[PDB]
C-alpha cells in the first residue's frame, strides 16, 4: 500500500526479494519506476474524448 | 473541426453561451385527485435505437 508518503528505502526492504523487482536490472531505474508509479478501456475511450474537449477548449479560450 | 476525437455534436466554445432562465408557463394548479397523461406501452422515440 504505497502511495506519495511511501519512500523508497520501504519499497526497496519489503519488495526487494520478488523476483519481479530483479527483472529491472539498474536500482535507479526502480528508483524511477517507483517515482512514477508514486506520482477500463470504454472509460479510457471517454477520457481520450474529455481530453480532446479540454485541448479544444485551452486553444478556443486562448484565441 | 480538426479532431475526430470530438463528437459530431458538441456544444463548440467558439459559439457563445446562451442566456439563463425564463419561463412563462401559467397552466391551471390542479386539484390532484386523479391520474394523469400515460403513452402506450410500445410507445418510444422515433429513432431510440
Amino acid at each position: 500500500h504505497l502511495d506519495s508518503q511511501s519512500r523508497w528505502s520501504k519499497v526497496k526492504d519489503k519488495v526487494e526479494s520478488d523476483p519481479r523487482y530483479k527483472a529491472v536490472d539498474s536500482s535507479s531505474m526502480r528508483e524511477d519506476l517507483f517515482k512514477q508509479y508514486i506520482e477500463e478501456k470504454e472509460l479510457e475511450r471517454q477520457a481520450r474524448i474529455e481530453a480532446s474537449l479540454r485541448e479544444r477548449e485551452r486553444e478556443v479560450q486562448k484565441a | 473541426t480538426e479532431d475526430p476525437d470530438l463528437p459530431a455534436f458538441y456544444f463548440d466554445p467558439l459559439i457563445n453561451p446562451i442566456s439563463h432562465r425564463h419561463s412563462v408557463k401559467s397552466q391551471e394548479p390542479l386539484p390532484d385527485d386523479d391520474e394523469e397523461f400515460e403513452l402506450p406501452e410500445f410507445v418510444e422515440p422515433f429513432l431510440k435505437d
